[PDB]
C-alpha cells in the first residue's frame, strides 16, 4: 500500500511520473476473483473434496497447529501453496494491467 | 576556563553550567565524543533514565528485604536480590518451563513505554523539539507549580539522588553476589564473611571465576 | 624440536602481518602524486 | 610517509617509552604472578580437539601450547584491542600516535630533560627512556646469565616477588 | 503513461530514470540511509553503519567457522569478526590517506577529516555491534541454534 | 563563433551509453549542426534520436564520438554544417573542428606542416647510433 | 601522446586525412609532389593510435608512420 | 503542537482534531505509511465487527436461540464456529457479509476518491442523528465503544483460550 486509489499521495512510480497504484482495489478484486472460482471442489487426494482455496486454507490451519514443525516434502501444503500463489500473482498482474490501464 | 569539581583541570568544552547536576566533572571528555548538537542532550537523558531505574531498583531491594506481597513466598521460596529474577525466569515460557510471565509482563509494558521514549529521544536529538532531558510531562499531582519539568532545584535533587542510587544499587547487587545476605542483613551484619547465606550462582557464573583462584575468596 | 614455539610465533606474522603491511605501504606509495 | 611523527622522532620516543614502562610493569607482574602460582592450570596443555591447530607447538612432549602462555597472550590481546581503538579513534585530549603532517614537532630533549617532578612531559620522557633501557638490560642479562627473564627480574629486584 | 525518462531531465547522461532508480520508495530509502541522511556528522554516519555491519558479521563466523562444533564457537566467531573489522579499518584508513587532500572541511564524507571521522565511528560501532551480537547469542539459546531449540 | 549554450538538443529518450563522472571533472565535447528536417539518426552511444529542424547540439564524452556522428550525418543527410567543441569544467570552450574553417582534407593557406620528415622512411637512424644520446632517430 | 610522422614520399592523395577518426591529420601546401600538397600532423595529442591512416596510405612503404608512445586519457579512448 | 495522549511526542501530521475519536495517538507514524482515510474506514469496520463480536459473546452466554442446544452441545465460544462450519451457519453469514462487502468495496473506492466519509453508509433508519448535535456525540461515542469492543473481544476470546469458560462463566466461576 505505497499508494491507494484516491488522488491523495505523491508517490511517483519514477522520477517525475505520478501513478496511482491501486493496491486496495487490485489486491481485493484479484483476491476475490481468484478465490471464488477456486472454491470449485474436486475429489482428488490433493484437494480432498475441497476447492483449491479451501484445501489450501485447511492445510494452513493443520500445519499451524503443529506450529514449530514445518510441513514435510510429501505434505500437500507446498503444492497447494505454490498453485494458489501462482494463480493469485497472475490474477494480481492481470488485474493491475486491466484496472490501471483500461481504467474501466 | 577551569572546572569547579577539579580546579586544576580544564573545563570540559561541551558542558555548559546551564545543565542541572553540573560541577564540571568530565575528565575523559565523553561529552565531546560526538560533534552533534544533541549528543549532550542524549547523554543527559541517559543519565536521568539510568538514575530513575536505579532508584526503583534500590527501593525494590530494601522493600523486598522488609516484606513481600501475598503468595509470592510460596512460588519463589527464599530468593532475594536477582536470584528472584532467575527463579521467575526458570518458570516462564520461552526462558524456562512453567506457568508464569512475571519478568515477561514487565518486559512487555516497559518496552511499550520505552519505544515511546525512543521516539522522544530521537526527536530531541535532532532538534525537532524544545524538550529538555528527562521531561516526559509526567507530573499528575502539581509539584512544580505549573511546569511538569519542575524547578531547577528539584531536578538537581532528582539527578543527585539518581547518581546516589546508581552507586548504591551497584553496591547492594555485588554485596549480595558474594554474601548472599541482601541489603538489610548486610547492613546489620557489619562483621561479614563470618556467616553467609548459601545462594545460587547467577545466570552469568563465568564472572565468578576469578574469585577463587586469583582473588582471595574469603567466603 | 628446539625452540618449538618459534613456528607458532613467526608463521602467522610472516604469512599474514608481513604481506598486510607491505600491501598497505606499497598501496600508499604507488598512489601518491609526490 | 615518516613526516607523520613516525620514525626517529620525539613522538615515537615518547610512545615507545610509555609502552616500555607498561612492559616493565607487566614483566614484574607476570613474574610475581607465576611465582606464586596465581595463573590457573599454568602447566595444563591446551587440546587441539577444543582449540584447533593454532594450539599446536611441536615440543616433543604434549604438542600443544600451555594454558599460561594462552592467558598471558589474551591479556596482551585485551591491551592490543584498546591500542588499535585508541590509534584509529583516539580521545579528544589524547596525544595521537599519527600526527597531521602540518604539525610542529616537540623539541628534542637532549641528554636529560629538565627535572620536573610533576605529571609532566619531562618526567614521562625521563621514565620512558629509563624503562626502554631497562627492557634491553633485562633481556641481555637474562640471555647471558642463562636464567629465565622472570627469575632474572626476581634476582635483580632481590627476591621480593618470590 | 511512461515510466522510463531521462535521468534528471538530461537525455545524454549515462543513466535512466527507472522505478528502481528513482521512485518515491527508493528515494525515501536512499535519503534515509545513514550514508545519505541529512543532519548527521560523518562520525555518526560511521557509528550507525558500523553497528549494523559489526552485528551481522558475528553470525556466519560463529555458525560456519572451523571451531563451530566446539564450545569456543562464539568466542572464535567474535574474534574472527574482530579480525575482519581490524583489516577493514586498515582498508578504510589507507583509502582516506590516498584519496583526499587535506582541507578544513569536516562535515562531508568525501573530505580528509570527514573520512577520518567516518573511519573512527565505523571502528567503534563495528566492535560495539559485534559485542552486542556476542552478548545476545551468549545468553539466548534460540540464537545459538537456528531456532532449532523449539523442536 | 563561441558555443551558444542555449541551442536545443535532438529529442532523445536517454540511454546508459552517455557520459560519466569524467565528463564533468575532466572534459566534455559538444557538436552542433543545422538540419533541414526533423529526422531520425543513430547516436554514437546507443540507440536512435531525432534531430530537430534548425540547429542541434549534443554533448559526448570523447572527441571520436563527435566525429563519428559528424561522418554519419555528412554521408546520410548531406550535412557539413557541424562544429565540434571541447569544454572544460572551468567553463572554457575550445573550438576544435573544422579547426580553421576549412576541412582537413582540403588545403588551406597559413597551415604550417607539423611532423614532416625530409627523407623517406628507410633513411632513419639505427637505434645504436642514438643510444645514450638525445638525438632523434628521424635523421 | 602518440607521435605521427609524414615522410616526403607522400603523393598527396589525402586518404589518411579522410580515414583519421580523430582529426589528427590535415593537408598543407608543398611543391615536392605532383598533387602539390602533403599531409601534416598538427594535433597528435588527439591521436588514439588506431593506424587507420597507415592502412589508407598507398605508397610502397607508408609515408605516414604512427609511433605508439605514452598513453593518456585521449589516446586510450576512454569515455570514463 | 504536541500529542495530547502522549505529551512528549510531536502531534501527528496526518491526524487532525476534526476526526472523530481523535486523541493524537499515532506514536509509530502509521498514519503516513497508509492513507489516513483508508485507516479510518478500516478502524470503523473493525470497531463495528468487534462490537457485534463482544455483544454476541455476552448474549451467547446469557441465552441461546430455540433448537441451538440440539446442534451445539458443549462448544461455547469458538467451538461453535467449528461445529457450525459443518452445519450451514458459517457459510451463510460468510456469504451474506461477503455480499455486503462487495458494495462496501465500491464504497471504499468512493471514499478514497473523496465523495464519501469513512464508515458512512447513510444507515440511520430511526433518525437518531437527524438533529446533528447528537450526530457528533454519537460519532465519537461509536468510535470509543468500538475501540473498547476490540480490546474486549480479544480479551474474552483469550480468556476462553485459557479457561474454556467464556466471559460470564469466567466471571461467575472465578
Ligand atoms: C486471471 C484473471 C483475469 C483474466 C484472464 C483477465 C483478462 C482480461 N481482462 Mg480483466 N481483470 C482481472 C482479472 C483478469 N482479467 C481483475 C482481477 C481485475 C480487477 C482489478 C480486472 C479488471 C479488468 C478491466 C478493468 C478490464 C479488464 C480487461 C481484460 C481483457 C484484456 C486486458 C487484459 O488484462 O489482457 C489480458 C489478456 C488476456 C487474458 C488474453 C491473452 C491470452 C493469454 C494466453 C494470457 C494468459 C495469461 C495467464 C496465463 C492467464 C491466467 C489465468 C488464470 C490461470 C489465472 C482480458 C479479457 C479489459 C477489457 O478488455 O475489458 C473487458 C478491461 O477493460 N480486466
Ligand atoms: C508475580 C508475583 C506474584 C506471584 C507469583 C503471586 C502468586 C500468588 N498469589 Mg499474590 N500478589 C502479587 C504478586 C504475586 N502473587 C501482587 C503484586 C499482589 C498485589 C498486592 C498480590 C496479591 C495477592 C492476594 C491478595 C492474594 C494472592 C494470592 C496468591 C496465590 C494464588 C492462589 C489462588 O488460588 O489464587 C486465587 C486468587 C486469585 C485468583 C486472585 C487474588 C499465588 C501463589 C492469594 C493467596 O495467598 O493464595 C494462597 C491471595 O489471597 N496474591
Ligand atoms: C626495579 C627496581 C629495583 C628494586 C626495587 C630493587 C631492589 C633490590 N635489589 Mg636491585 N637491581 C635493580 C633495580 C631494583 N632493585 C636493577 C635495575 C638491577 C640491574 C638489573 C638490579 C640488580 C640487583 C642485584 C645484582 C642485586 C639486587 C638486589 C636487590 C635487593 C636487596 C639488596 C639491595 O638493596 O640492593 C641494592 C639496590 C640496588 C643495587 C639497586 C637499587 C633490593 C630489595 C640484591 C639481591 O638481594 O638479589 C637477590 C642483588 O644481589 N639488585
Ligand atoms: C461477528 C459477530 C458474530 C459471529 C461470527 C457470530 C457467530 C455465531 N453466533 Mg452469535 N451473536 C452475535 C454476533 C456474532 N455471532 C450478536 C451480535 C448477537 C446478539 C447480541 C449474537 C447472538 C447469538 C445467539 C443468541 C446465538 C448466536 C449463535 C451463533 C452461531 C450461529 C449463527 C447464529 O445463529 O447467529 C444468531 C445471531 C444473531 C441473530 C445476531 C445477529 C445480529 C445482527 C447481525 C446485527 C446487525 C443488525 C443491523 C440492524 C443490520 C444492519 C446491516 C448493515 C450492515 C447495513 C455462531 C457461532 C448461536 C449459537 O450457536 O450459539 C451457541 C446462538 O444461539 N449468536
Ligand atoms: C444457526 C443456528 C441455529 C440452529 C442450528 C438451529 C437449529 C434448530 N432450531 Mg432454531 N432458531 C435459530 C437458529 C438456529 N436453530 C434462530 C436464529 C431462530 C429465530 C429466533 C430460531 C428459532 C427456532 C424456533 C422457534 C424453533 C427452532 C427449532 C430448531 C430445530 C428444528 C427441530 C424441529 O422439529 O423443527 C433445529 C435443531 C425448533 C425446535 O424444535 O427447537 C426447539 C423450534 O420450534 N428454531
Ligand atoms: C435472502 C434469503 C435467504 C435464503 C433463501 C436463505 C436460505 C437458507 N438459510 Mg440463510 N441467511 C440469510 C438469507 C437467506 N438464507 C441471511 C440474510 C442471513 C443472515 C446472515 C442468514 C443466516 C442463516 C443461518 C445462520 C442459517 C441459515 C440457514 C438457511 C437454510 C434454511 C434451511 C431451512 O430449513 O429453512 C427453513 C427454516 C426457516 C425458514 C427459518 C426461519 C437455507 C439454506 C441455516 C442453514 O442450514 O444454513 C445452510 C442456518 O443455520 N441462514
Ligand atoms: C477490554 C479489555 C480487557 C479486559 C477487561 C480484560 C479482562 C480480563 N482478562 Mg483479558 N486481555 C485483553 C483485554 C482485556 N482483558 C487483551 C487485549 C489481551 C491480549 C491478547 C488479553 C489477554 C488476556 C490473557 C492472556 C489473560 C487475560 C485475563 C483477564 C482477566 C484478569 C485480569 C488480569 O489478570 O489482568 C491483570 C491486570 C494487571 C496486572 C493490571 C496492573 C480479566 C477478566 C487473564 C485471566 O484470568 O483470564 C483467564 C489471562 O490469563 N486476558
Ligand atoms: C516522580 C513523580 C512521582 C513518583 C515516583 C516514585 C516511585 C519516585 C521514587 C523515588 C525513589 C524510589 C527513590 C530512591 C532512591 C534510592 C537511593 C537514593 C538509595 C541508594 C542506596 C544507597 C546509597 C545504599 C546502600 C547499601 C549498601 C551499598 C550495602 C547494602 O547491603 C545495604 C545499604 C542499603 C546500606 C509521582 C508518582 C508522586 C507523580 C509525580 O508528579 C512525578
Ligand atoms: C617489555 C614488554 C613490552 C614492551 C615494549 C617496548 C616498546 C620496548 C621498547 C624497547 C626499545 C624501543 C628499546 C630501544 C633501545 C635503543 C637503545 C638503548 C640505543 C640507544 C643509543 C610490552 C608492552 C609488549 C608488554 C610485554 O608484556 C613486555
Ligand atoms: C538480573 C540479573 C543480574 C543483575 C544485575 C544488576 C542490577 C547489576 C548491577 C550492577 C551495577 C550497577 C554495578 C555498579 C558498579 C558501580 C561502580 C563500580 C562505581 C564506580 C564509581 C566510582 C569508582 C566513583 C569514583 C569517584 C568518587 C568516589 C569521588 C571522585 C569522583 C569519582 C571519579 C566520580 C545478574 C547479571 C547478576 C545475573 C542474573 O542471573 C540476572
Ligand atoms: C483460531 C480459532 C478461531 C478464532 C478466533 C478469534 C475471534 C480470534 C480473535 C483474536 C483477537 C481479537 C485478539 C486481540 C488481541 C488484542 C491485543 C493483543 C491488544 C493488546 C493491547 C496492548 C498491547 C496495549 C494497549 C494500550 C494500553 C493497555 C496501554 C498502551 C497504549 C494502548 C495501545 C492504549 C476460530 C473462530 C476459527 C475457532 C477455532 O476453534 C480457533
Ligand atoms: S593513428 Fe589513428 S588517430 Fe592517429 S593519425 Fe592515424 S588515423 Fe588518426
Ligand atoms: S601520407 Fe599517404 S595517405 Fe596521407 S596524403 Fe600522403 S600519400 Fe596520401
Amino acid at each position: 500500500l505505497s499508494v491507494v486509489a484516491q488522488s491523495k499521495s505523491d508517490f511517483e512510480i519514477s522520477d517525475g511520473t505520478p501513478y496511482t497504484l491501486n493496491v486496495p482495489l487490485v489486491g481485493a478484486a484479484s483476491f476475490i476473483g481468484w478465490v471464488v472460482p477456486t472454491l470449485l471442489p474436486s475429489q482428488i487426494a490433493l484437494y480432498g473434496g475441497k476447492g483449491l482455496s479451501t484445501a489450501f486454507f485447511a492445510s494452513i490451519g493443520t500445519n499451524l497447529a503443529k506450529f514449530p514443525a514445518p510441513p514435510g516434502m510429501t505434505d500437500p501444503f507446498w503444492l497447494l501453496c505454490f498453485i494458489w500463489h501462482s494463480g493469485l500473482f497472475a490474477t494480481m498482474i492481470l488485474g493491475s494491467i486491466g484496472y490501471n490501464g483500461y481504467a474501466g | 576556563a577551569k572546572s569547579k569539581a577539579i580546579p586544576f583541570l580544564d573545563a570540559p568544552p561541551a558542558l555548559s553550567e546551564s545543565m542541572p547536576g553540573y560541577v564540571g566533572f568530565d575528565p575523559l571528555w565523553v561529552s565531546s565524543m560526538l560533534p552533534d548538537a544533541g549528543y549532550v542532550k542524549f547523554l543527559q537523558e541517559a543519565e536521568i533514565k539510568h538514575g530513575r531505574v536505579a532508584m526503583l531498583a534500590a527501593a525494590g531491594a530494601i522493600v523486598q528485604d522488609i516484606f513481600t506481597f501475598p503468595g509470592v513466598k510460596s512460588v519463589i521460596g527464599d530468593v532475594k536480590m536477582t536470584s528472584v529474577h532467575d527463579k521467575f525466569l526458570s518458570m516462564e515460557a520461552g526462558s524456562g518451563k512453567g506457568d508464569m510471565a512475571a519478568m515477561h509482563q514487565l518486559l512487555l509494558w516497559l518496552g511499550l513505554l520505552e519505544i515511546a521514549t525512543s521516539v522522544a529521544i530521537i526527536q530531541s536529538f535532532k532538534g525537532e523539539t524544545s524538550r529538555g532531558p528527562g521531561e516526559f510531562g509526567f507530573d499528575p499531582l502539581n509539584f512544580g507549580k505549573g511546569n511538569s519539568a519542575g524547578s531547577d532545584s528539584y531536578k538537581l535533587k532528582e539527578i543527585k539522588n539518581g547518581r546516589l542510587a546508581m552507586i548504591g544499587i551497584g553496591g547492594m547487587v555485588h554485596h549480595y553476589l558474594l554474601t548472599g545476605k541482601g541489603p538489610l542483613q548486610f547492613l546489620g551484619g557489619i562483621p561479614n564473611y563470618k556467616s553467609c547465606v548459601s545462594h545460587p550462582d547467577s545466570l552469568l557464573p563465568w564472572l565468578f571465576k576469578a574469585v577463587g583462584p586469583v582473588l582471595p575468596k574469603i567466603c | 624440536m628446539t625452540a618449538a614455539y618459534l613456528p607458532s610465533i613467526l608463521v602467522p606474522i610472516i604469512g599474514l602481518i608481513f604481506p598486510g603491511l607491505v600491501m598497505a605501504f606499497a598501496f600508499i606509495y604507488i598512489e601518491q602524486d609526490e | 610517509f615518516g613526516g607523520r611523527g613516525l620514525g626517529v622522532t620525539v613522538n615515537a620516543e615518547r610512545w615507545n617509552g610509555r609502552h616500555a614502562m607498561f612492559g616493565i610493569f607487566a614483566m614484574v607482574m607476570t613474574s610475581y604472578m607465576k611465582g606464586h602460582g596465581l595463573i590457573p592450570d599454568a602447566d595444563k596443555v591446551l587440546d587441539i580437539a577444543q582449540w584447533g591447530p593454532l594450539a599446536a607447538v611441536w615440543d616433543g612432549a604434549g604438542n600443544g601450547i600451555s594454558n599460561e602462555r594462552a592467558i598471558i597472550l589474551i591479556a596482551h590481546v585485551h591491551v592490543l584491542v584498546v591500542s588499535v581503538i585508541a590509534a584509529i579513534a583516539p580521545f579528544g585530549f589524547q596525544d595521537t600516535l599519527v600526527k597531521e603532517k602540518g604539525y610542529t614537532p616537540e623539541s628534542p630533549a637532549g641528554l636529560i630533560p629538565p627535572f620536573k617532578t610533576g605529571l609532566t612531559a619531562e618526567a614521562e620522557l625521563i621514565n620512558g627512556r629509563l624503562a626502554m633501557l631497562g627492557v634491553i638490560s633485562i633481556v641481555t642479562a637474562s640471555l647471558f646469565t642463562g636464567t629465565s627473564v622472570v627469575d632474572t627480574i626476581n634476582l635483580g629486584m632481590g627476591k621480593i616477588l618470590y | 503513461s511512461q515510466f522510463i525518462k531521462p535521468y534528471n531531465d538530461d537525455p545524454f547522461v549515462g543513466n535512466l530514470a527507472t522505478p528502481v532508480s528513482t521512485s518515491s520508495f527508493t528515494k525515501s530509502l536512499l535519503s534515509n540511509l545513514p550514508a545519505y541522511r541529512a543532519g548527521l556528522s560523518p562520525l555518526l554516519r560511521g557509528v550507525e553503519i558500523g553497528l549494523t555491519h559489526g552485528y551481522f558479521l558475528v553470525g556466519p563466523f560463529y555458525k560456519l567457522g572451523p571451531l563451530r562444533n566446539s564450545d569456543v564457537a562464539l568466542l572464535s566467531g567474535f574474534f574472527s569478526a574482530l579480525g575482519l573489522i581490524v583489516i577493514l579499518v586498515a582498508c578504510l584508513t589507507i583509502y582516506g590517506v590516498v584519496s583526499f587532500e587535506e582541507t578544513e572541511a569536516k562535515d562531508q564524507l568525501q573530505t580528509a577529516k570527514g573520512w577520518r571521522q567516518f573511519t573512527s565511528g565505523w571502528l567503534v560501532g563495528s566492535v560495539g555491534g559485534a559485542s552486542f551480537a556476542y552478548i545476545l547469542i551468549s545468553n539466548i539459546p534460540f540464537l545459538q541454534t537456528a531456532g532449532m531449540s523449539m523442536l | 563563433e563561441t558555443l551558444n549554450l542555449q541551442i536545443p538538443s535532438p529529442t532523445f529518450e536517454g540511454s546508459t551509453g552517455g557520459w560519466l563522472r569524467a565528463a564533468e571533472v575532466e572534459e566534455k565535447y559538444a557538436i552542433t549542426w543545422t538540419s533541414p528536417k526533423e529526422q531520425v539518426f543513430e547516436m554514437p552511444t546507443g540507440g536512435a534520436a531525432i534531430m530537430r529542424q534548425g540547429e542541434n547540439l549534443l554533448y559526448l564524452a570523447r572527441k571520436e564520438q563527435c566525429l563519428a556522428l559528424a561522418t554519419q550525418v555528412k554521408n546520410s543527410f548531406k550535412i557539413t554544417d557541424y562544429k565540434v567543441y571541447r569544454i572544460f569544467p572551468s567553463g572554457e570552450v575550445q573550438y576544435l573542428h573544422p579547426k580553421d574553417g576549412v576541412f582537413p582534407e582540403k588545403v588551406n593557406a597559413g597551415r604550417v606542416g607539423v611532423g614532416n620528415v625530409s627523407h623517406s622512411i628507410g633513411k632513419n637512424l639505427n637505434p645504436a647510433q642514438i643510444k645514450f644520446t638525445s638525438k632523434s632517430f628521424n635523421g | 601522446s602518440h607521435s605521427v610522422k609524414v615522410y616526403d614520399t607522400c603523393i598527396g592523395c589525402t586518404q589518411c586525412v579522410r580515414a583519421c577518426p580523430c582529426d589528427v591529420l590535415e593537408m598543407v601546401s608543398w611543391d615536392g609532389c605532383k598533387a602539390g600538397q602533403i599531409a601534416s600532423a598538427p594535433r597528435t595529442e588527439d591521436c588514439i593510435g588506431c593506424k587507420r591512416c597507415e592502412t589508407a596510405c598507398p605508397t610502397d612503404f607508408l609515408s605516414v608512420r604512427v609511433y605508439l608512445g605514452g598513453e593518456t586519457t585521449r589516446s586510450m579512448g576512454l569515455a570514463y | 503542537a504536541m500529542s495530547e495522549s502522549v505529551p512528549f511526542l510531536k502531534k501527528p501530521e496526518a491526524l487532525d482534531s476534526s476526526m472523530a475519536g481523535y486523541a493524537g495517538f499515532d506514536p509509530l507514524g502509521l498514519s503516513s505509511i497508509a492513507d489516513i482515510k483508508f485507516l479510518q474506514e478500516s478502524e470503523i469496520k473493525h470497531c463495528r465487527i468487534a462490537m457485534l463480536a463482544a455483544a454476541g459473546s455476552i448474549a451467547q452466554d446469557i441465552f441461546t436461540f430455540p433448537g441451538v442446544s440440539k446442534v451445539v452441545g458443549t462448544a461455547k465460544m469458538t467451538g461453535v464456529h467449528d461445529v457450525l462450519v459443518k452445519q450451514g451457519a458459517m457459510g451463510q453469514i460468510l456469504l451474506w457479509t461477503s455480499f455486503l462487502e462487495v458494495f462496501g468495496t465500491i464504497a471504499l473506492l468512493e471514499t478514497l476518491d473523496g465523495k464519501r466519509a469513512p464508515g458512512d453508509f447513510k444507515f440511520d433508519p430511526l433518525g437518531f442523528s437527524k438533529n446533528a448535535e447528537t450526530a457528533k456525540r454519537y460519532q465519537l461515542s461509536e468510535i470509543k465503544n468500538g475501540r473498547l469492543a476490540m480490546l474486549a473481544t480479544g480479551g474474552m476470546v483469550h480468556g476462553y483460550f485459557i479457561t474454556g469458560k467464556g466471559p460470564l462463566e469466567l466471571l461467575t466461576n472465578f
